[PDB]
């Protein structure tokens, strides 16, 4: 029931998925899709991967996870969720948090671990997958293929400094000090036209402070591809990752690195006109993991 | 606040 | 109405709807209708292009018109006026869509799932509508009417996946049968359906160009779409829903590029060709626009014939220039036919089927194929065998560990002038799908380019490098090898041996990959070769560029009595008939010698024990033979690992001559045999 | 040379709830009024 539009994502069914899987998961089922059975230990194998993974978790006190896609592809129960994943990267990544939230939380409590659940729930968890399908290079990607996940890999050229991102503007009333706080959604910051209160009404008594503003880390990687196939006469190519957060500053110039992310496409203005943008999208790379 | 009926496919 | 006058014209669109319709339905020539199966293809999401060929439609009307019934002519008003076809063709197709067969089953394309959520939602509007209009209770054709009036449907532009192209007539068959140069493509034929035969110079990668930019408002739970056809366009800010229109409450909109629609976008100038620039003028350039699943068809060049709609633009240059409505113009890629097919597009097929097995069941195919490489050139069967396993190309191996083998063979004609070696380029020039003739000094001054320029298109900045690249998985023919400076022969060091270009200038740091057989022919040193001094130096090129080469004839000029007397003959009558002479056999054209050599690249063929202990042992010969004459008059250079390489590669290339997977002993034996008698015209 | 560009438009999800005062309840108000309007068991209105 209730699929969301534009996408064949159901919040629930995919939800209960993800957490069968985290539940029943053993990487002996990896060992089978890999044709390596042979190789089967009896120790590994046999214990849950991803329960004890978050174990490991919660006492150590990380906040990210990093996800397998070709795990997901192992368990039957969750083939279809894989495809959700390539198909949905942000949706289904946002689903994938929520239910490592709630299965940390869960875990704690039918346990009645002593630990307590005051951090637990106030702190946001992150999934990383990585290892979804092939590279394909950049030469081959259709317009088709945007906002989906693709692995890229390459040697890392240039890497820029940080960037700061506004997450939360600071427009500040003038005439009655009403420092109202707007946070930033889908990349747009709507102004306040006239003063919020009702008492004090003056459109010109806003004027935003830039310096107490709340930003985040934004850097922009120069990767250049070394796909495992070339077609013919093709000069390599460079495509423009942008990591965030966590990631930014850890990727260096000569690293060769494997990277998972979303493929993304932007207007790009012609400063020519302000406000006035190109019909050719520019293409770049988000990115959730870096190997 | 996206969401609609599941009939839309499957 | 006075000011916007009217014009009365030939061209009726509604008789021209109904004969597309009626074309569409019902054209059997090629158990079913051709285009209804095509569609219900598209329909299960199979076929993303219906190529509307345009032969089908003449035999259409002359079907029609053969049995008394009238026709307009469909053919002739679609190459004067091709753009609006295009959007009569696919109203049509849009009306008589069937409905597919096979649902979405989680692993299809995110654009079929979007596209059948949208039918579906303005089905559920329409019918809801219907519903309550019937249930106010003030026949079901005036319901349908006045719901569809009052209901604001996805647009079918909104629901289609396919894309649409125009396939000109065949010449044969038969304004789009005749290709034309870049130069007569003048201002009159702006609108029609034209085909230019070109060479391709630049083309771009792909980027989305987007159609229609979708928005989404929050607030009152719409989408609005705002069509571009510019290369430029301005977002919209301000909600256009209707009810949100009239709602006074404030409304934002925000760009969905998951809902918006894309087509995929690449541009690229095509020149051309030599034989079409008038005496004394340059060639000059049209620039290709192509969309949809036309796109990385073309690649720098490619000899082909590009047909497609010569549209216009506005104009971008200096407003100086500019005086009047001045357009610059551009052609809209429908169809794109190869001049030369590509080794890597080679299917089996009975097409190349009957004309394969017509040549190996006359048999003699080795003899064949080595003759019919320049016909005109008489005398020099060795070297036409050795451009002929040139062309086909060894084995090329990648052990687990990393390593990897070349696989493909380096022929040096070396020569006395005159004895038609830069001939035989030309002649592999025009066999070879792909291939660069580089020449001289200052010609080609870099066939190593390290090249960092700017993209028009696209500000991401490409690499662009020499010949070497566009010579990629082909034959960089290189003449006046040893007059070329040293920098190119270093740089072709590493070409020759490794299939890389590594590259540390200022701005670069990469790896190109050029895969590229060296065909060079070069004149020894002190022009004629001079018996006085040693074979090696007379060659002029040092060990380690010298072991590169697997075959490196000599060709030296000696005068005779009876073979000038024959080679005099043979031109002489090629100057009088312009034929080869003899009626013995039958010449292999070009197509026909390029097919069978794609379908012997195909095969792989492997060594045997036996075959491997022969050429070990003939390695092990002719390493003692080396040895033994390091110093005698006749010191073709000591024999490497290359030597034995050279061997097994020019052994795989003869099993591939005779579409064997299994490499033969009498195949290695001829390949000795051409190893050896490369320097027998040296006594 | 271009024909200009249309801007489409169509509802997709149910947004926040239309008021009372919102014009397009007004009128849907109003078009009942005119169809549902009955005095002695006539609609005076839509006869009318
Ligand atoms: N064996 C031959 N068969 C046909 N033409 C020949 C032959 N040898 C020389 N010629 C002619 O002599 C000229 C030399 O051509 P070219 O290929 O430029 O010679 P090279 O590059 O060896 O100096 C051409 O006109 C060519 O047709
Ligand atoms: F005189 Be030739 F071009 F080798
Ligand atoms: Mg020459
Ligand atoms: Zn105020
Ligand atoms: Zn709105």
């Amino acid at each position: 029931l209730r699929i969301i539009w534009g996408t064949n994502v159901s919040i629930q069914e995919c939800t209960t998925n993800f957490r069968n899987f985290l539940m029943s998961f053993k990487y002996k089922f990896r060992k089978i899709l890999d044709e390596r059975e042979e190789f089967i230990n009896n120790t590994t194998d046999e214990e849950l991967y991803y329960i004890k993974q978050l174990n490991e978790m919660r006492e150590l006190g990380t906040s990210n996870l990093n996800l397998d896609a070709r795990n997901l592809l192992a368990y039957k129960q969750t083939e279809d969720l894989y495809h959700q994943l390539l198909n949905y990267p942000q949706e289904v990544i946002s689903i994938m948090d929520q239910t490592i939230k709630d299965c940390m939380v869960s875990l704690i409590v039918d346990n009645n671990l002593d630990y307590d659940l005051d951090e637990i729930e106030t702190k946001f968890y992150k999934v990383r997958p990585y290892n979804v399908g092939s590279c394909k290079g950049m030469r081959e990607l259709n317009p088709n293929d945007i906002d989906k996940l693709i692995n890229l890999k390459g040697l890392v050229l240039r890497s820029t400094p940080v960037i700061p991102d506004m997450k939360v503007a600071f427009f500040k009333c003038n005439v009655c000090d009403h420092t109202m706080a707007v946070e930033i959604d889908r990349g747009v910051i709507q102004e306040p036209a006239r003063c919020e209160r009702i008492d004090c009404n003056e459109p010109n008594s806003m004027s935003l402070i830039h310096n107490r503003c709340s930003f985040a880390d934004k850097q922009v990687i120069k990767l250049q591809e070394t796909p495992d196939f070339v077609p013919d006469g093709q000069t390599p190519h460079s495509i423009s990752l942008c990591v965030y957060d966590e990631l930014v500053d850890s990727c260096r110039a000569g690293d060769r690195i494997e990277v998972t992310g979303t493929f993304r496409s932007i207007p790009i203005r012609a400063n020519s006109r302000q406000r006035v943008l190109k019909s050719l999208y520019k293409t770049y790379v988000d990115v959730v993991h870096v190997k | 606040r996206l969401m609609v009926d599941r009939k839309l496919g499957v | 109405s006075a000011a916007l006058p009217s014009i009365q014209l030939p061209v009726d669109y509604n008789n021209l709807f109904n004969e597309i319709t009626d074309f569409l339905v019902t054209f059997k020539q090629d158990k079913g209708p051709k285009y209804m199966a095509m569609l219900q293809k598209v329909a299960n999401r199979e076929l993303n292009s219906v190529i509307i060929d345009l032969d089908d439609i003449l035999q259409y009307q002359n079907e029609k018109f053969l049995q008394g019934t009238q026709a307009d002519d469909l053919v002739s008003a679609i190459q004067q006026n091709a753009n609006h076809f295009t959007e009569l063709f696919c109203r049509a197709i849009d009306n008589n869509m069937p409905l597919p067969t096979k649902e979405i089953d989680y692993k299809d394309d995110v654009l079929d799932v979007i596209l059948n959520q949208r039918r579906l939602r303005n089905e559920r509007m329409l019918s809801d509508r219907t519903n309550e209009i019937r249930s106010e209770n003030l026949m079901n054709d005036a319901l349908r009417e006045v719901v569809e009036d009052e209901t604001e449907l996805f647009p079918p532009n909104l629901t289609r996946r396919y894309f649409l192209y125009f396939k000109p007539l065949s010449q044969n068959c038969a304004i789009s049968s005749k290709p034309l140069s870049v130069r007569q493509i003048k201002g009159d034929f702006l609108g029609q359906l034209i085909t230019v035969r070109g060479i391709i110079t630049r083309v771009s990668d792909v980027k989305p160009a987007v159609e229609v930019i979708a928005y989404t408002c929050d607030q009152c739970g719409y989408e609005v779409f705002q069509e571009v056809n510019s290369r430029t366009f301005t977002p919209l800010s301000e909600c256009t829903s209707e009810e949100c229109s009239q709602n006074q409450t404030k409304g934002q909109l925000f760009m969905s590029t998951r809902a918006s629609k894309f087509s995929a976008f690449q541009e690229c100038k095509i020149q051309e060709l030599s034989q079409q620039v008038p005496v004394g003028h340059i060639p000059r350039s049209l620039n290709i626009h192509v969309n949809g699943t036309l796109v990385r068809s073309l690649s720098p060049g490619d000899i082909v014939d590009v047909t497609g709609i010569f549209l216009p633009a506005p104009y971008t240059g200096f407003k100086a220039l500019k005086a009047g409505l001045l357009t610059e113009t551009y052609l809209e890629a429908q169809f794109v036919r190869q001049h030369k097919k590509k080794f890597a597009s080679f299917s089996l097929t009975s097409d190349v089927e009957e004309r394969v097995m017509e040549l190996i069941t006359s048999g003699d195919v080795y003899n064949r194929l080595a003759k019919s490489i320049a016909p005109e050139i008489y005398g020099n069967l060795d070297v036409k065998k050795a451009l002929l396993l040139l062309l086909v190309g060894g084995v090329d191996k990648r052990v687990g560990d990393g390593m990897k083998i070349r696989g493909d063979i380096n022929v040096c004609l070396m020569g006395d002038p005159g004895v038609a070696k830069s001939q035989l380029l030309k002649a592999i020039c025009k066999i070879s799908p792909r291939g660069v003739y580089t020449t001289g000094k200052g010609s080609s001054g870099v066939g190593l380019t390290a090249a960092v320029m700017k993209d028009p298109v696209t500000d991401e900045m490409i690499l662009e490098g020499g010949a070497l690249v566009l010579a990629d998985n082909g034959i960089c023919c290189i003449d006046e090898f040893d007059k070329m400076d040293e920098s190119d022969r270093t740089a072709i060091h590493e070409v020759m041996e490794q299939q890389t270009i590594s590259i540390s200038k200022a701005g670069i740091n990469t790896t190109l990959n050029a895969r590229t057989s060296i065909l060079a022919a070069a004149n020894p040193l002190y022009g004629r070769y001079n018996p006085r001094l040693s074979p090696l130096d007379n060659i002029n090129l040092p060990a380690a560029l010298l072991s590169r080469f697997d075959i490196l004839f000599l060709m030296l000029d000696i005068p005779s009595r009876d073979d000038d007397e024959k080679l005099a003959e043979h031109v002489t009558y090629v100057h009088m008939h312009n034929k080869q002479p003899d009626l013995d056999f039958t010449p292999v054209e070009p197509s026909k010698m390029r097919e069978y050599i794609a379908y012997a690249k195909t095969k792989r063929p492997v060594m045997s024990e036996a075959v491997n202990d022969y050429v070990v042992q003939a390695y092990i010969r002719l390493r003692q033979d080396s040895k033994r004459e390091m110093d005698s008059k006749f010191s073709f250079g000591q024999a490497t690992p290359r030597t034995l390489l050279g061997i097994i590669r020019l052994s795989q290339a003869l099993a591939k001559l005779r579409l064997a997977d299994m490499v033969d002993i009498d195949d290695v034996e001829e390949a000795l045999r051409l190893v050896r008698v490369s320097k027998e015209s040296l006594y | 040379s271009f024909d200009r560009p249309e801007i489409y438009s169509a509802p997709v999800l149910q947004g926040e709830s239309p008021n009372d005062d919102d014009n397009t309840e007004i009128i849907k108000s109003f078009k009942n009024f005119i169809l549902e309007f009955r005095l002695d068991s006539q609609f005076i209105y839509r006869d009318q």
